[PDB]
């Protein structure tokens, strides 16, 4: 996941959280399981939409992506009655996700080192060896 | 023995080829250059122009290559 509990239980209040993952519990008791099975569900959900023009693995994680995913997973644990800011919030996110699969907007970067993750070649071409090329100076 | 040329000056005439002096023995096994691959008309200039002051080296290679490259001329 790209971002763990610690982090969704500081953005959004614990004692939230808490309200939130005790009815989905077994015992009915504050959980830490289904947090970590949102924020991985959110995880799986910008993963699918970044796969597009990157290696999923990513080599360095954008900065903004640990925001997209607790949105994501805030939004997905409040999928019984969710405010109506919840899923404004989460309709902004997700164009922001179609935006970067499109490549209308660049996901940024790890804030550390400005480093963007790599992908696969969005456009590629192949062509017979060139002859007759200026780079051949014979002739001329 | 003392032989004169066309123009009256007298010397003496060595059976030994001039090339073969041992001492031009360097300066007379020259790599050609090849100047025409690539030829820019500013480079051809600037050739043309070196050849015109007196050094012949540059108009040569590049009348050789002009000789054996363009199948008209």
């Amino acid at each position: 996941n790209y971002a763990t509990v610690n982090d969704l239980c500081a953005r959004y209040t614990r004692t939230r959280l808490d309200i939130l993952t005790r009815p989905k519990t077994a015992d009915g008791q504050p959980d830490d399981a289904v947090a970590e099975q949102a924020l991985a569900d959110a995880s799986a959900f910008i993963d699918g939409y970044l796969a597009a023009r990157f290696v999923l693995p990513l080599t360095v994680v954008p900065s903004l992506l640990k925001r997209q995913c607790c949105v994501v997973a805030w939004f997905y644990l409040n999928e019984s009655q969710p405010t109506e800011q919840i899923t404004a919030t989460y309709r902004d996110t997700v164009r922001w996700l179609e935006q970067v699969r499109d490549g209308k907007t660049d996901p940024g970067v790890e804030s550390r080192t400005a480093a963007s993750p790599e992908g696969e070649d969005l456009v590629q071409v192949q062509s017979d060896p060139p002859v007759f090329s200026r780079k051949q100076k014979g002739f001329i | 023995g003392r032989i004169l040329d066309i123009s009256g000056q007298p010397f003496d005439f060595d059976d030994e080829m001039q090339s073969r002096s041992d001492e031009l023995a360097m300066v007379m096994k020259r790599t050609q250059e090849h100047p025409s691959s690539g030829v820019t008309p500013n480079r051809a200039a600037q050739m043309l122009r070196d050849a015109e002051r007196g050094d012949l080296t540059a108009q040569a290679d590049l009348a050789f290559d002009m000789e054996e490259k363009d199948t008209h001329l």
